[PDB]
């Protein structure tokens, strides 16, 4: 019933050394927790990396090493390569059960950072007929693949209504994602300003719709 | 040549019983150190370990799922099973089975999750097969000007999953970005956007075609400009 924590995202460049951690909410991670490490490649491709807490599964590149640093279990990749860009999970053992961490999105820069291309669409007339008003805000061509979507109405924030998708990879190896804000035809016609606030690499890229536009 | 391949139902009504099978190759549960594990990846979430069953028939379970989970092996046929009763909404995820390995090196123990199957998907929805609603995403004001213009298609409320959209522009419907499904309330929702230069629309005709084989229905929607 413990909570296993790992960083959410880490960025590195080819040739660099990066360390990811795994911590137990109940104290120190010892050898008795037998830390495991697995890698997730796009399209449900999982591959085991570390067993015991420092033992490698045969066949795995020699650049992945595992150990215990302080009260946490760690995973170092010496000389990261572009194909190492993936999501890494870690699990700990608590006597009779395993509990996985949240995973870490690891980005190994195989190209310069790219800001997101945002676009915000308004409810179609055909949808408005059914008393429902969906807002579609598409975000593309961003890299690293970590972004943060925020919605508003008249300047005040929204705390109910959005559902953003997990970033997918494109052909150009860049990421894309899509967020929706569902309102009723009523709530839509009772406000004038709508915005999609997209955060990437510290900076914000906000888009907007005003119901007074188009003359 | 170690292989693992999971088998399951796909869609399920709440309350029903799930029955997964993990057929494997390149190893046997007769030999020591061998065993198989069950892990699931809830859509939009991380991993959640389910159960472990070894060669000596030692079973290990998820504490909260205990009362509903039951793992068993068939060394004879070379497959492992997993049953999960009173399945509800929280059980829609993709299920994987992985080879568990045990090593006792110099007093030190090691436990691995080496080989994994690609997975099988399960959607626990009470909903009946429903056709998709298609709405055209024409560019609103503010930014109607510019070099190129991005159009779109909102495909809404359908079941089960699997829908394919095709764009048709009279010049260069180049940048097509199809987005993954977002199961809202038993029915899905996805989007697809295409990009064309501001001189090839409304001039050239753009239409998005939608297909839902499970229902066989197909929709063609023309993208027309949004005005006052
Ligand atoms: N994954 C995993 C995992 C599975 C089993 C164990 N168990 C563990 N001891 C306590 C227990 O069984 O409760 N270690 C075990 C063990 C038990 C069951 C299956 C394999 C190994 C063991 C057996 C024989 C000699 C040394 C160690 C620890 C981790």
């Amino acid at each position: 019933f413990a909570v296993v924590t790992q960083e959410s995202a880490l960025t590195t460049s080819p040739g660099e050394t990066v360390t990811l951690t795994c911590r137990s909410s109940t104290g120190a991670v010892t050898t008795s927790n037998y830390a495991i490490w697995v890698q997730e490649k796009p399209d449900h491709l999982f591959s085991g990396l570390i067993g015991g807490t420092n033992n490698r599964v045969p066949g795995v590149p020699a650049r992945f090493s595992g150990s215990l640093i302080g009260d946490k279990a760690a995973l170092t990749v010496t000389g990261a390569q572009t194909e190492d860009e993936a999501i890494y999970f870690c699990a700990l053992w608590y006597s009779n059960h395993w509990v996985f961490g949240g995973g870490t999105k690891l980005t190994v820069l195989g190209q310069p950072k790219s800001s997101p291309s945002v676009t915000l669409f308004t409810p179609s007339s055909e949808e408005l007929e059914t008393n429902k008003a969906t807002l579609v805000c598409t975000i593309t061509d961003f890299y690293p693949g970590v972004v943060t979507v925020d919605w508003k109405v008249d300047g005040t924030p929204v705390t109910q209504g959005m559902e953003t998708t997990q970033p997918s990879k494109q052909s150009n190896n860049k990421y894309m994602a899509s967020s929706y804000l569902t309102l009723t035809a009523r709530a839509w016609e009772r406000h004038s300003s709508y915005s999609c606030q997209v955060t990437h690499e510290g900076h914000t890229v906000e888009k907007s719709l005003s119901r007074a536009e188009c003359s | 040549q170690v292989t693992l391949k999971e088998s399951g139902p796909g869609i399920l009504q709440p309350s029903q019983t799930l029955s997964l099978t993990c057929s494997f190759s390149g190893f046997s549960l007769s030999t020591s150190g061998m065993g198989v594990g069950w892990i699931r990846q809830p859509s939009g979430e991380g991993l959640e370990w389910l159960a472990d069953i070894w060669w000596n028939d030692k079973k290990y379970y998820n504490p909260s799922l205990k009362s509903r989970l039951t793992v068993s092996k068939d060394t004879s046929s070379n497959q492992v099973f997993l049953k999960i009763t009173s399945v509800d909404t929280s059980d829609t995820a993709t299920y994987h089975c992985a080879r568990r390995t045990f090593s006792y090196y110099y007093g030190s123990s090691f436990y691995y999750f080496d080989n994994w199957g690609q997975g099988t998907t399960l959607t626990v929805s009470s909903a009946k097969t429903t056709p998709p609603s298609v709405y055209p995403l024409a560019p609103g004001c503010g930014d109607t000007t510019g070099s190129s213009v991005t159009l779109g298609c909102l495909v809404k409320g359908y079941f089960p999953e699997s829908v394919t959209v095709t764009w048709n522009s009279g010049s260069l419907s180049s940048s097509v970005h199809t987005f993954p499904a977002l199961l809202q309330s038993g029915l899905y929702t996805m989007s697809s956007s295409v990009t064309v230069p501001s001189s090839t629309w409304p001039s050239q005709t753009v239409t998005c075609s939608v297909a839902h084989p499970a229902s066989s229905t197909t929709v063609d929607k023309k993208l027309e400009p949004s005005g006052p």
